[PDB]
C-alpha cells in the first residue's frame, strides 16, 4: 500500500465519529451536538456533555451541528468540534496527514458549497494538506462490496435510502426521509410520559434524556413488527391457531418491563407498545394527518426504486432490489430489516428481495466512518478525487 | 479510440476499489482471529503457570511431614 | 562502560524519520507527513540496587 | 528468545516498574521501582543532556509522565535510554559475558498507557530501534496487561486508580474501545485531600500515612470500636475515629458514575454484561482495604438492575391473598469484580496493586517465548516500514 496515514472523521446527524485510518475502530465517538454554555463554552466528547448535561444548568444548551440533511450548518464549532478531534481526540496536528470525510446521498445541488464551506474548514481553518470528500451512502455500499447498491441509511434525522447504479449515485432518486432515531426519541418518551411523571434552551435536559434513557429504551424495549403491525397480529393468531389445532396465546401482551432509571419504577409496555413506535417509521399517519404513508418509510421504499429507474427500468429495479443495504443506528432495532423485506416485496412482489446489513451493532452506527475508513486506505489516490489546496485555488477564480 | 479508454478505466476502477475493500474486509477478519486466539492462548499460559506452581504447592504441603519429624 | 557502547555491544538496520512526502501517480498536488525511509546519507547511568525494594 | 534477556518497562505518573529477567520458576514481584524523571541540562546551543541526578544544579527535574501521560516524549525515550544502559551496565558488571548472552538479543516490553499519542507512540518505535538499537518491541497498553493478569476474560473493565488520575475503560472481545474510554482527574490524592477535609488539624504527611495505615478500611474488628491508633512515618502515636471509615466515597461514587456512563453506550448487550461481571480495579491506590468491595456495592447501588424495593414489596403483599419477578430487559443485571490469580506466591505476597506489571510477565513468556512474531516489530520489519509498522503488531 502507500506509507500513508489518513484522517477519518464523520459528521453524521447525531454523532460526530473520528479515528484514524491505520485502526480499525475509531479514536472518539462523540455527539454531532454541543453544550453552549453561558462567556460562552462549546462542551464536546461524550462524557464531558454527558456529565454537564446531568448538572442541568441554566445557561447550557445543547446545539446540534448537522441538520436532517445530512449537511453541518454550524460551521465555527463544528470547526471547534473538528480541534476537539484533531488535538483532544486525535493528538495530532491537521496538517500532518491527508483527510477523509463523509457526505450524505443528494440530488446535486448542495454539495459544492459545504464543498466551499469543507474548503474554508480544512484549508482555511486546519490548513489540511489535502482532503478527500466521499459520499456516504456510497462509502457504505463500497464498504460491503458493492459498486452498484440500494443504501437505507436509517439514522436519527430520517430514513436516507439511495439507489446506487455502478459506482455513481442516481441523485434524482435519493430519497431523504424524516422519522428515525431522534423522531423515535420523540415518540419514546411522549408515551412513557405519563409513566415518568415527565409530561433549544432545555435540549440539555432532553439531549441528556435522550442519550441515557431513551437510548436505553430504543436498543432494549423496541421491538419492531416484521409485517405491519396490522398484518403481525393476523399473521401470528393464524399461526398460533394452527398451533393449537395440530397438537389438541396473544404475544402482543408479553409485557416488556423498562426500569426507569431517574425514578426506579417498572414502565410495563405490551409488545403492540412496542411495536406502536417502530410502526410510525413506517405509518407515520398514526400520529398524525399530515403524514402520508409515501413519507413513511414502505411506500418511500417504492417510490426510490421507481424514480431510479428513469436514471430499462425493469432492470434497474432488479438491480437495486437484489442489491439491498441496510445500514444506521436506527436500524440495529429488532425487527427493522424485516419489516422493509416486507414493506418492499409487497411493493416489488416479482424481484426477489436479497438485503444485505452489517450485523455488528457497533459497525452499523459507524458504517458511515467505516465506509469512508476503507476509501482513506486506497493504495491509489486516482481512486478518489483528493481536493489539494489547489483544488479550493481554482474555485477561488471567478 | 477515446470511448474505449474510458468505459474500460471505469470498470477497472470499479473493480479494484471493490478488490481492495475485499482485501481490507479480510484484513478486519484476520486481525480480530489473532486477538481472540492469542487472549485465549494467554488464558493457556495461565493455566500452564497454574499447574506447574499448584503441584509446588502440593509437595510443600507433603514435605512438612519432613519437616516435622 | 559508555552509555552508548553498552547499546551497540547489545542487540546483535535503517533509519525512519517522520517527514512530509508528495505521492506520484506526475507528482500530486499536496503533501502529507508520514513515515519516510531514511536513505543512505539521511549520557547517564542510575547505579543499580538502589531502586530495589526490599 | 532468552527469558533472561527478557525486559519489562512500565513507566507510571509517580514510578516506574523494572525486571529484566523472568524467574523461570514463579513470576515475582518487580523489584525496580524508579521514579519517572529525568534531568534536563538546558546545554548552551540549546541541546539538551539527559540525566540520572542533577548535573552540578544545571538540571531541571523532567517527570516525562503525569497522570498516565507522556507529556515529553523525547526525556521519556531517553529515560527508558537511561533506565536500559543501567540495566546494560549492570548486566556487564555482574555478568561481563552478557553481551553474548543476556545482552546479546534483548526483547523489549514497553507497558503502554492509553492516553500516548500515535506520533508518541511511533517516536518510541523509532528511538527504540534506532538510536536504542533494540531489534524487538511490544507496546503493550496498560489495560490489556491486566487483563493478561487476570485468566484473560475476552470481556473485561479496568478502573486504574492512579494517584492523581482513575482511567476507566471497557474492554470487548480482548479489544479497548477507544471511543468508550474515559479518565476523571481523581486518583489517590482524591482519597487524601478528603481526608484533608474530614480531618483539618492534621498535615499531608499524616494523612497519606493515615492512607497507608492498616487501619484504614471502607464499609460496605476495625469496625466495632470507635478509635484506633496508627503511626506516623516518624512513629508518633496518632489517634483517629470514624474518620478511618470515610475519605473513600467521593472517589467511589466518581468511579461508578463513569463507569455507569461508561458501559451504558454498548449497544451489543451480550457484550456489556460480561463487562459489568469482569470489573478490574487496580492501580497503587487500590492497596486500600475494603475500597473495591464497597466501589463494587456502590455499583449494586447505582447500577444494579432489580425490581424496586418498593414495587417488589407491594406485589409481594398482594401475593398475600408465591411472587414471580418482574423481568426488564436492561443489561447490568449482575455486577461482579473480576476473579484475582491466586496461584502467584511473590504476588499474593506483595499484593496485586501492581497487577499490570504481572501480566507482561506472562505476555513475555507468551509471546517472546515462542517464535511468533505477530505482535513485536523485528529489525525486517523496521527496515520495511518503520515506525508505520507500529500498527501491524498490535492486540
Amino acid at each position: 500500500t502507500l506509507n500513508r496515514k489518513c484522517v477519518v472523521i464523520h459528521n453524521g446527524s447525531h454523532r460526530t465519529v473520528a479515528g484514524f485510518s491505520n485502526v480499525e475502530l475509531p479514536q472518539c465517538i462523540i455527539p454531532s451536538s454541543y453544550i453552549k454554555r453561558t462567556e460562552a463554552e462549546f462542551i464536546f466528547g461524550t462524557y464531558n456533555m454527558i456529565d454537564a448535561a446531568a448538572e442541568k444548568r441554566n445557561g447550557d444548551e445543547v446545539y446540534t451541528l448537522v441538520d436532517s440533511q445530512g449537511l453541518p450548518y454550524n460551521w465555527d464549532a463544528l470547526e471547534m468540534q473538528w480541534r476537539y478531534l484533531y488535538d483532544t481526540q486525535l493528538k495530532v496536528s491537521p496538517e500532518e496527514l491527508p483527510l477523509v470525510i463523509t457526505m450524505p446521498a443528494t440530488n446535486g445541488k448542495p454539495d459544492m458549497a459545504i464543498l466551499e464551506r469543507y474548503y474554508e474548514l480544512a484549508f482555511d481553518k486546519l490548513n489540511v494538506p489535502v482532503f478527500q470528500i466521499v459520499i456516504e451512502p456510497l462509502a457504505i455500499a463500497l464498504s460491503m462490496g458493492k459498486s452498484s447498491a440500494f443504501v437505507i441509511d436509517i439514522g436519527a434525522s430520517g430514513c436516507n435510502v439511495t439507489p446506487i447504479i455502478d459506482g455513481i449515485v442516481v441523485k434524482n432518486a435519493v430519497v431523504r426521509s424524516k422519522f428515525g432515531g431522534d423522531f423515535l426519541d420523540f415518540q419514546v418518551h411522549e408515551r412513557l410520559a405519563p409513566l415518568i411523571k415527565e409530561e433549544q434552551k432545555r435540549s440539555t435536559d432532553v439531549w441528556y434524556e435522550a442519550s441515557t434513557w431513551i437510548q436505553q429504551f430504543k436498543s432494549t424495549m423496541l421491538q419492531v413488527s416484521e409485517k405491519d403491525l396490522f398484518e403481525l397480529e393476523r399473521y401470528y393468531k393464524e399461526q398460533a391457531d394452527i398451533y393449537a389445532k395440530q397438537q389438541e396465546n396473544n404475544p402482543l401482551v408479553q409485557k416488556k418491563n423498562f426500569l426507569f432509571k431517574p425514578l426506579n419504577k417498572t414502565l410495563t409496555l405490551d409488545l403492540k407498545e412496542c411495536y406502536q413506535f417502530a410502526e410510525y417509521l413506517f405509518k407515520p399517519q398514526l400520529i398524525s394527518d399530515k403524514f402520508s404513508p409515501e413519507d413513511g418509510l414502505g411506500p418511500l421504499m417504492a417510490k426510490s426504486v421507481k424514480k431510479a429507474g428513469a436514471s430499462s427500468p425493469e432492470q434497474v429495479y432488479s438491480l437495486l432490489l437484489t442489491n439491498v443495504i441496510i445500514t444506521g443506528s436506527t436500524s440495529l432495532i429488532e425487527g427493522m430489516e424485516q419489516r422493509i423485506i416486507k414493506e418492499l416485496s409487497i411493493r416489488f412482489p416479482q424481484y426477489k428481495l436479497t438485503t444485505f446489513a452489517n450485523q455488528v451493532m457497533m459497525d452499523r452506527k459507524i458504517q458511515g466512518w467505516l465506509g469512508a475508513l476503507t476509501m482513506a486506505n486506497l493504495p491509489s489516490w486516482s481512486l478518489g478525487k483528493w481536493y489539494s489546496k489547489e483544488d479550493y485555488e481554482t474555485l477561488k477564480r471567478d | 479510440e477515446k470511448r474505449k479508454k474510458e468505459r474500460n478505466l471505469h470498470l477497472q476502477k470499479i473493480n479494484s476499489i471493490i478488490d481492495f475493500i475485499k482485501e481490507r474486509q479480510s484484513e478486519q477478519w484476520s486481525r480480530q482471529e489473532r486477538c481472540f486466539q492469542f487472549g485465549r492462548l494467554g488464558a493457556s499460559l495461565h493455566n500452564q503457570m497454574e499447574k506447574d506452581e499448584q503441584k509446588r504447592i502440593e509437595r510443600t504441603a507433603k514435605q512438612r511431614l519432613a519437616a516435622l519429624k | 562502560m559508555d552509555p552508548q557502547t553498552l547499546i551497540t555491544k547489545a542487540n546483535k538496520k535503517e533509519s525512519w524519520r517522520y517527514d512530509w512526502y508528495q505521492p506520484s501517480k506526475e507528482k500530486y498536488p499536496f503533501r502529507y507527513k508520514t513515515w519516510l525511509r531514511n536513505q543512505e546519507d539521511e549520557e547517564d547511568i542510575l547505579d543499580l540496587k538502589e531502586f530495589d525494594r526490599r | 528468545f532468552r527469558q533472561d534477556s527478557i525486559l519489562i518497562i512500565y513507566p507510571r505518573s509517580q514510578t516506574t516498574l523494572v525486571q529484566f529477567g523472568l524467574n523461570e520458576e514463579t513470576f515475582t514481584v518487580p523489584e525496580l521501582e524508579i521514579p519517572t524523571q529525568i534531568y534536563r541540562t538546558t546545554r548552551q546551543d540549546g541541546s539538551y543532556t539527559y540525566h540520572s541526578t542533577n548535573k552540578d544544579n544545571k538540571a531541571e527535574l523532567i517527570k516525562p509522565i503525569q497522570n498516565g501521560e507522556i507529556i515529553d516524549i523525547s526525556a521519556f525515550t531517553q529515560f527508558l535510554r537511561l533506565i536500559f544502559v543501567s540495566i546494560l551496565s549492570d548486566r556487564a558488571n555482574k555478568n561481563q559475558d552478557a553481551f553474548e548472552a543476556e545482552l546479546s538479543n534483548i526483547p523489549l516490553l514497553l507497558i503502554t498507557h492509553h492516553s500516548w499519542s500515535q506520533s508518541d507512540l511511533e517516536i518510541i518505535t523509532q528511538y527504540v530501534f534506532e538510536s536504542l538499537e533494540i531489534n524487538n518491541l511490544i507496546q503493550l497498553p496498560a489495560s490489556l496487561a491486566a487483563t493478561y493478569s487476570m485468566i484473560s476474560l475476552q470481556n473485561c473493565c479496568i478502573i486504574d486508580v492512579g494517584t492523581h488520575h482513575t482511567d476507566i475503560i471497557p474492554i470487548v472481545d480482548y479489544a479497548q474501545l477507544d471511543h468508550l474510554v474515559s479518565s476523571i482527574p481523581m486518583g489517590g490524592q482524591s482519597i487524601n485531600d478528603s481526608l484533608k477535609k474530614l480531618l483539618p488539624q492534621w498535615d499531608d504527611d499524616q494523612i497519606e500515612s493515615l492512607k497507608k495505615s492498616p487501619i484504614f478500611e471502607v464499609l460496605s474488628k476495625n469496625s466495632d470500636l470507635e478509635f484506633n491508633t496508627f503511626w506516623d512515618e516518624k512513629g508518633n502515636e496518632i489517634k483517629v475515629g470514624k474518620q478511618r471509615f470515610q475519605g473513600c466515597n467521593n472517589l467511589i461514587k466518581n468511579i461508578s458514575n463513569r463507569v455507569g456512563l461508561t458501559l451504558d453506550n454498548i449497544d451489543d448487550i451480550n457484550k456489556a454484561k460480561a463487562v459489568w461481571e469482569n470489573i478490574i480495579i487496580v492501580g497503587g491506590t487500590t492497596s486500600i482495604s475494603g475500597f473495591k468491595e464497597a466501589l463494587l456495592g456502590q455499583l449494586l447501588k447505582d447500577h444494579l438492575i432489580i425490581e424496586p424495593e418498593e414495587e417488589k414489596s407491594k406485589r409481594e403483599e398482594e401475593a398475600k391473598s408465591f411472587v414471580p419477578t418482574i423481568e426488564y430487559v436492561q443489561c447490568p443485571t449482575v455486577i461482579k469484580l473480576a476473579k484475582y490469580p491466586d496461584y502467584f506466591p511473590e504476588w499474593k505476597k506483595s499484593g496485586y496493586s501492581e497487577i499490570i506489571f504481572l501480566g507482561a510477565q506472562i505476555v513475555s513468556k507468551q509471546i517472546f517465548t515462542h517464535p511468533k512474531d505477530t505482535f513485536y516489530i523485528t529489525r525486517e520489519k523496521y527496515n520495511m516500514k518503520g515506525p508505520a509498522a507500529l500498527w501491524d503488531v498490535q492486540f
